[PDB]
């Protein structure tokens, strides 16, 4: 409940990983809450081009013979042309990730603290100090703080998101739709 | 005696690259570096001259005449008479500027000189450098062009003519 | 004359001078290689290397894979090199962890963690882009004709 | 902001001082962000020419391209230019990286690594000066594509004259 | 849809696990506690 | 002084052979220059008459032995990519030998760096040199005469030989 | 000589199955785990040879070598304790017109060398040193 | 004082530059032909002569050749990488198979071999039946 | 030990690869590891029985769950 002395545990628990930041530590909330926000643009994106019809050629299906067993859903059945494309733009995105993640540069914020890296003490410190129940306000603007502020309010949304889909029964999409007014569709 | 310190030498090794030893002296080296020179600056202005016309481009008055080494022979001797003209003034003109490499014209009437193209000694020996490659280039370049069209009519070996991309000129 | 000598004159060790181990043709060529040459970093070395190894990974998944016919055969072959790209990556990373630790001080020494991370990472931009420069030069194959 | 800032090309009549509002200084470090801001500056200031050259005055004699549109030409030009393309560009990075590896400069310092024209002045004083002109115009530039391309997608978002388009 | 989940757990299961797992036994018998 | 240190090249038939004085005021570099190329420009025929020869014959078997017997004729139906790869091939080769001839103690001609086990002193070594040049030597003027043949007799095979 | 230096090595011997350190040591002070070759101008193994302008095949350049002169040391100290013993046992004897110890080492090995001296029992010893 | 040989690919690897490394020296009165452990016939010098070897056995071995030679004189060293050096072998400068006064015996069991302990006895105590 | 098989220092002080396939072998005999009592060892195999317990419901709950969901029961 003091919260801190979980994640101690957990550390103590699982050691090895905890050294380069995994588990629960703020690197983690900062990076998976970046990750979160990104993606509510992404999803809002995929409800207005839904209800919009900009999709090109959607609810049909991926031929068996241009493409391979690869895009079977079921025997001989294949996947939308819909979901193949939400799928490619993540993957463009995955892409950039995977190369900042890989070859990272100098002045970069690395996504496992390596203390081998110029940036290692910047990191540290900053973890240190941005830590707290209640979003600290004074700090607006472009600053870690209100990165981390932004970045929870993005993962509780999802959250929230897929109970209420499930509660009134409806999908992802038209939540969002709802919440929005109804503009996307 | 050793000439490898001037300019156009092939390499650091080779240095001076004369197989039959025609230079012997400072005295000769002069000489032939002047008529190299003298050469080479004509070499440049033909090859681009014959490329012009081979083209296709003509002076006003001057569309029904033929290109290359044809030109001299069909075109009137009158109508070139005028080029010794203006070649042989120019030669009398150009004046050597003493106690300077071979060909340095400063001492012309007109002013001619480094001007404000060069500053450091160092850019005043590549311009110069740069005038002689280019020019022994050229001076191969039109002989190889003017030998291909008598052999097969083709001066540029791999295409008839070239085609200029000049907008502003349009 | 003899063409084969005890490995820098000495007669114990497990080597010897053949015209293969030691011809200044193999002396100039290793020492030129990215891998040895003098002055390149870390980040450099394993560019080069990764420019030179994705380059040609691509023609056997392009013609020999089972999208070969596809239309879509070449960008297939494109993803599967990538693919390859990213378990040789894998390893290069893991390696690394073992052979040299934590924490370093030397420094620009290829052997140290900080050289070979930054190696790392030098081989899998250079990789990935050279295969997508091998994509966009196989879209269309020049017939060099006049 | 960063106090090397202050001691840097850059500030002029129109920005006395530092401008660097979000202090972005504090993150990307002061050298990066100089040699990316020269480095994406003299290329947009080749890019305003090319987004209207072939338009106003014309274009060469191929049909691999037929539209004049900028945006649309990149599709129609044939893979192999672009291969080209990106070769030429290699081969400039890495002159910019032997050159300075020689102690010339490409960032305004004492030997020019670049300089075909000769016009790099001796005084220290013209020097400073030059490389005022130069940024600017880069800043310029930079804002200029981006405009071109602005007016392009969404109409109206920027006031470009009717050729340019 | 839970009928797509057999495209995406496979690829998971056969492909990411057994690399991440060889992965971490190898550094676990190359570390010298 | 190259002409008091030349030990290879000069054989019996003719001993050392100026008769032009071409190597007379010429200094260690120029003259290493020449024998770098005498031997480069022999290198080469020796291997260009063998396949002029093996095409001349008929034993051509690539591209399904479709190019011609005639060996100047099949040139002009190679395709240009083949070319290409030759020359940049040997191109290459070329700025390996550069950076060979720039390390010390170069021996001109000398690719695979003989110079590390055997000097001229040995004879053997020499001889064998020697054997390579005077070869060479006569292939240059070889290649050369069968182009003319080609070109003007009109003839791509032995004229001299092959009446058994 | 450090006598001891293959001894202080990093190995533990385990309890039950192991002979232990023996009379040398069981492995050599220094770790076998270093790394690969590296590019010209630089240096792996610690106190690794530079290969000059072979650096891969630098680990063929020997730097680790024997003395002659400092072999005889060697020999010299590892063997001093069996050395002690024999002119100890000699002097028990009641050796002719005795002086000390070391002073008869030094004379019974200006003579016999020292290898001969090891090799040769006290009965042989006292004969050699009647005079 | 190496004696004459032409190089072979069976010397010593990198251990012998990091890990350890083993060297045997003896002295002959004429030059002739022996064969190393590691492959091949090398000429020994008239005097003395030093050869190194990445094995103790690989000494041992060469030594029992040139005891056919009549050469008993051979001394192995083992050296480190740092340059320490261990006379190992004649140690007490009498070869082991003559007993020398002035060694004490080293694991010896009093007993006949069927008197050691029953494994079930010393369960869970970590030692062995042949150590208890 | 501080390598791998952390139950034997004689296979952890191992210079070769029988290091790693040795303990892999040996890692279920609690009997012979290192520092064993005999209670540790009762309690120790107490609870790999529930592991293996564990591990066989989770089978029987496979087959069900794979027969309801993609089988031809009914
Ligand atoms: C090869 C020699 C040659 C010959 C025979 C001609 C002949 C001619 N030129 Mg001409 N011209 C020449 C070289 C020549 N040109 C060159 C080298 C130039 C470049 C300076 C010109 C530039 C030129 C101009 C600018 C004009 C002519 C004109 C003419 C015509 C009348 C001449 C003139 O000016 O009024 C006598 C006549 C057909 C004129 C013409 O045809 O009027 C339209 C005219 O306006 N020429
Ligand atoms: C024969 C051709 C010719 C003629 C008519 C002129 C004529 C002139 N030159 Mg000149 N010039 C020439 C060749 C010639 N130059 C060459 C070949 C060079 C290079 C060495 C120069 C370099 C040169 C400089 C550097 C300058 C001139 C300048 C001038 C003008 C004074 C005058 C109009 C001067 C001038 O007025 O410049 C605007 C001046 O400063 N010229
Ligand atoms: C060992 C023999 C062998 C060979 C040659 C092949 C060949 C092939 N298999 Mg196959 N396969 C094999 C055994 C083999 N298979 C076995 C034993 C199995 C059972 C597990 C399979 C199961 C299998 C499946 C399931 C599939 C294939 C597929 C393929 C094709 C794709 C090739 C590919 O992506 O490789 C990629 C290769 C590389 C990235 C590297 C190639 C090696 C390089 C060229 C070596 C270069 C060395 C160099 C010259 C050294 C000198 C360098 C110096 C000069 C500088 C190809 C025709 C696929 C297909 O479409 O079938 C046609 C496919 O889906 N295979
Ligand atoms: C459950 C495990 C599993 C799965 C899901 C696959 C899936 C596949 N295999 Mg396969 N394979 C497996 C196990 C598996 N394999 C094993 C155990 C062996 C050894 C016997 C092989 C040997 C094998 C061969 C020899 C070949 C395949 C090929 C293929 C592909 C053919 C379908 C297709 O469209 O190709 C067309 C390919 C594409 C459309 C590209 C898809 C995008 C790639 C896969 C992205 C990979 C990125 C990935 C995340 C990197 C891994 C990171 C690492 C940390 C794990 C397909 C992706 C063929 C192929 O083309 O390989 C790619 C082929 O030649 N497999
Ligand atoms: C690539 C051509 C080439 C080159 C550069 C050389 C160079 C050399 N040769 Mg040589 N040689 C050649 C071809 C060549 N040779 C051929 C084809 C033969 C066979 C006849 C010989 C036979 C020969 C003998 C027997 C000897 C030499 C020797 C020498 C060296 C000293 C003589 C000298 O300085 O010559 C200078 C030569 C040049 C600078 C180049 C040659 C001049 C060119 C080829 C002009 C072309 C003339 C020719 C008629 C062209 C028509 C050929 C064909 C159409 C008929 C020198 C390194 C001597 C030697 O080794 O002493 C150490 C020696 O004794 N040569
Ligand atoms: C790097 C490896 C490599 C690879 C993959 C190839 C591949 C090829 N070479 Mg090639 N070549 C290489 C190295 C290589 N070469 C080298 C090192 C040389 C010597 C410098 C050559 C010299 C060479 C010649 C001279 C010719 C080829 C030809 C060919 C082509 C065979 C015919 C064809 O197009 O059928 C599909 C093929 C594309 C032939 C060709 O393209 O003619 C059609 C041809 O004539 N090559
Ligand atoms: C070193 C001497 C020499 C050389 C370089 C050649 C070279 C040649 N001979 Mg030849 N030949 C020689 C000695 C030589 N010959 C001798 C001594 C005889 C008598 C047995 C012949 C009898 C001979 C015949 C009968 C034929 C050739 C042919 C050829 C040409 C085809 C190459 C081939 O595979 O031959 C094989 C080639 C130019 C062939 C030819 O001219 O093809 C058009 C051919 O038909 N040669
Ligand atoms: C590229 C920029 C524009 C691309 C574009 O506009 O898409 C537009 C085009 C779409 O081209 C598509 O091609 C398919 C297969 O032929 C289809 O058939 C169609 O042709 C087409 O719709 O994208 C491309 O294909 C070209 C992009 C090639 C990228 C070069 C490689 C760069 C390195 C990639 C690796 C990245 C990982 C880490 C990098 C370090
Ligand atoms: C029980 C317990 C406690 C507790 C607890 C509690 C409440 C734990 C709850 C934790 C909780 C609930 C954590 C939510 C995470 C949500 C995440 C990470 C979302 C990621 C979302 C990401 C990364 C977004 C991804 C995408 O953008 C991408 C990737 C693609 C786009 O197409 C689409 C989207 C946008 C989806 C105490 C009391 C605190 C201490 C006690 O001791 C132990
Ligand atoms: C776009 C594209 C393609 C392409 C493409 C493109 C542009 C390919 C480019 C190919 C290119 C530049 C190849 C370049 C080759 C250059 C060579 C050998 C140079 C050798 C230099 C030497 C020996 C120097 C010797 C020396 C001399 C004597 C003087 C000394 O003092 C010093 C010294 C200087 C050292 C393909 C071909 C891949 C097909 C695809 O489908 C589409
Ligand atoms: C046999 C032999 C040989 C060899 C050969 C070979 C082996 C080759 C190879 C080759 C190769 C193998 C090559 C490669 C190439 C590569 C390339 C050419 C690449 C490129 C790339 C680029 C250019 C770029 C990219 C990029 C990046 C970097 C990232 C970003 C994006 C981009 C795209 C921009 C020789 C002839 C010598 C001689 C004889 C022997």
């Amino acid at each position: 409940s003091v919260f801190d002395d979980a994640v101690k545990d957990w550390a103590e628990e699982y050691p090895q990983f905890a050294a380069w930041g995994w588990g629960p530590s703020v690197q983690a909330e900062i990076w998976n809450g970046r990750h979160a926000m990104f993606g509510w643009v992404v999803m809002c994106a995929c409800a207005y081009a839904k209800g919009h019809g900009l999709i090109p050629d959607a609810d049909q299906t991926l031929d068996l013979k241009e493409w391979g067993t690869l895009a079977t859903i079921s025997g001989k059945n294949t996947i939308t042309n819909e979901r193949a494309i939400i799928l490619i733009a993540n993957v463009h995105a995955l892409m950039v990730g995977l190369a900042a993640t890989i070859s990272p540069n100098s002045f970069a914020d690395t996504l496992l603290l390596d203390p081998n890296h110029p940036m290692y003490e910047w990191q540290m410190e900053r973890n240190s100090k941005l830590g707290g129940v209640m979003p600290n306000l004074g700090k607006m603007g472009v600053t870690p703080e209100a990165e981390l502020a932004n970045g929870r309010m993005a993962m509780m949304g999802i959250i929230t998101c897929i109970a209420y889909s499930g509660i009134q029964g409806q999908s992802m999409i038209d939540t969002i739709n709802e919440w929005v007014g109804g503009a996307y569709f | 005696a050793d000439f490898s310190g001037e300019i156009g030498a092939a390499n650091a090794e080779l240095g001076c690259w004369d197989p039959l030893n025609f230079c012997t002296d400072q005295a000769s080296f002069d000489k032939m570096r002047y008529a190299e020179l003298k050469h080479g600056r004509v070499a440049q202005l033909a090859a681009w001259g014959y490329a012009t016309t081979w083209s296709g481009a003509r002076f006003p008055g001057c569309e029904d005449f033929p290109a290359g080494h044809e030109a001299v022979l069909k075109i009137g001797t009158e109508n070139l008479i005028p080029v010794l003209v203006v070649a042989g003034a120019l030669e009398t003109l150009w004046k050597q500027k003493e106690g300077s490499f071979p060909g340095d014209f400063s001492a012309t009437s007109f002013p001619v000189g480094f001007g404000p193209f060069a500053k450091t000694e160092a850019d005043m020996i590549d311009l110069r450098t740069k005038e002689l490659n280019n020019g022994r280039a050229a001076m191969m370049g039109i002989l190889g062009m003017i030998v291909h069209e008598q052999i097969d009519g083709k001066p540029f070996i791999f295409f008839d003519k070239f085609e200029i991309y000049a907008p502003f000129g349009n | 004359a003899n063409f084969i000598k005890p490995y820098n004159d000495d007669p114990f060790v497990g080597h010897l001078a053949t015209p293969i181990t030691s011809s200044s043709l193999t002396r100039a060529l290793l020492k030129n290689l990215p891998a040895y040459r003098f002055g390149l970093t870390p980040l450099l070395r394993g560019l080069e290397i990764g420019l030179a190894h994705g380059y040609f990974l691509i023609g056997p998944f392009a013609q020999l894979g089972p999208l070969r016919n596809s239309d879509i055969g070449l960008l297939a072959g494109f993803l599967s090199t990538i693919g390859l790209i990213l378990i040789l990556t894998l390893g290069l990373t893991i390696y690394g962890a073992a052979a040299f630790g934590q924490e370093k001080s030397n420094g620009s020494e290829l052997q140290t963690k900080k050289s070979w991370d930054q190696f790392k990472g030098g081989f899998f931009v250079g990789a990935c882009g050279s295969a997508g420069f091998a994509f966009i030069c196989l879209s269309s194959i020049p017939t060099f004709a006049l | 902001y960063a106090s090397e800032l202050d001691s840097m090309t850059g500030t002029g009549i129109e920005s006395p001082k530092v401008f660097d509002p979000l202090n972005l200084s504090d993150y990307v470090p002061v050298d990066w962000a100089r040699r990316a801001e020269l480095s994406n500056g003299r290329s947009a200031m080749l890019a305003t020419v090319g987004w209207f050259f072939p338009k106003v005055f014309g274009t060469f004699d191929s049909t691999d391209v037929t539209t004049t549109d900028p945006i649309d030409a990149i599709m129609q030009a044939d893979p192999q230019w672009w291969a080209q393309w990106i070769l030429i560009c290699g081969v400039f990075e890495t002159w910019k990286y032997k050159k300075e590896m020689e102690g010339k400069s490409f960032l305004g310092g004492a030997d020019p690594a670049v300089d075909y024209l000769k016009l790099w002045p001796a005084d220290a004083a013209a020097q400073e000066e030059m490389k005022t002109k130069e940024l600017k115009n880069a800043r310029l530039a930079m804002i200029g594509i981006a405009g071109f391309a602005a007016n392009h997608f969404i109409p109206g978002s920027c006031p470009v004259p009717d050729f340019i388009a | 849809a839970a009928s797509f989940l057999p495209s995406i757990l496979v690829p998971l299961v056969g492909l990411i696990f057994p690399a991440f797992s060889m992965a971490l036994f190898f550094l676990y018998v190359q570390t010298d506690d | 002084a190259w002409r008091d240190e030349v030990v290879v090249g000069i054989t019996a038939p003719v001993g050392f052979f100026d008769p032009l004085g071409l190597s007379k005021g010429k200094d260690d570099a120029t003259m290493a220059y020449y024998r770098e190329a005498e031997l480069k420009n022999g290198r080469v025929a020796m291997a260009a008459c063998l396949g002029w020869y093996l095409n001349a014959g008929g034993v051509h078997p690539a591209f399904n032995s479709e190019l011609s017997n005639d060996p100047l004729k099949a040139m002009v139906e190679l395709p240009a990519v083949g070319w290409l790869q030759f020359v940049l091939g040997c191109g290459a080769i070329e700025w390996l030998g550069q950076q060979i001839k720039e390390r010390p103690g170069y021996v001109p001609g000398d690719l695979l760096g003989a110079s590390y086990w055997v000097d001229n002193s040995d004879e053997g070594w020499v001889m064998y040199q020697n054997k390579e040049l005077n070869n060479g030597r006569l292939a240059m003027l070889a290649i050369v005469g069968m182009v003319y043949q080609d070109v003007f007799v009109g003839d791509y095979g032995d004229m001299m030989y092959k009446q058994l | 000589v450090d006598l001891d230096y293959g001894m202080k090595n990093s190995y533990v011997p385990a309890t039950g199955g192991d002979g232990g350190q023996g009379q040398f040591g069981a492995q050599s002070p220094n770790d076998w785990r270093v790394a690969g070759t590296s590019p010209v101008g630089e240096t792996s193994y610690a106190g690794a040879a530079d290969g000059g302008e072979e650096p891969w095949f630098a680990e063929a350049i020997s730097t680790v070598s024997l003395d002659l002169q400092k072999a005889d040391e060697t020999l010299k100290a590892f063997t001093k304790d069996a050395a002690a013993f024999k002119i100890e046992e000699f002097a028990a004897e009641k050796p002719y017109g005795f002086t000390s110890s070391d002073a008869a080492m030094e004379e019974l090995v200006g003579k016999l060398g020292y290898s001969k001296f090891l090799e040769m029992s006290t009965k042989q010893l006292m004969k050699t040193w009647g005079t | 004082p190496f004696p004459t040989f032409g190089g072979s690919t069976g010397g010593w690897l990198r251990a012998a530059e990091v890990e350890e490394k083993y060297a045997i020296t003896w002295t002959s009165t004429k030059e002739q032909i022996f064969e190393m452990p590691t492959g091949g016939a090398a000429i020994m010098r008239n005097g003395e002569n030093l050869l190194y070897l990445a094995r103790k056995e690989q000494c041992l071995a060469l030594s029992t050749q040139l005891r056919t030679f009549k050469i008993n004189d051979y001394k192995i060293y083992r050296i480190f990488p740092s340059g320490e050096v261990q006379y190992l072998h004649p140690k007490d400068g009498v070869f082991p198979e003559k007993v020398n006064p002035g060694r004490t015996s080293v694991n010896s069991r009093g007993f006949s071999i069927g008197k050691n302990p029953n494994p079930a006895s010393i369960k869970f105590s970590g030692i062995t039946t042949y150590e208890s | 030990a501080t390598k791998f098989p952390k139950f034997s220092q004689a296979l952890a002080q191992d210079p070769a690869t029988r290091r790693i396939w040795y303990g892999i072998a040996t890692a279920h005999d609690l009997e012979a590891h290192d520092g064993m009592t005999e209670e540790n060892l009762y309690q120790k195999i107490f609870a790999s029985h529930f592991g293996h317990l564990a591990i066989i419901f989770l089978w029987t709950s496979g087959n069900l769950f794979h027969v309801a969901w993609q089988g031809n029961f009914e």
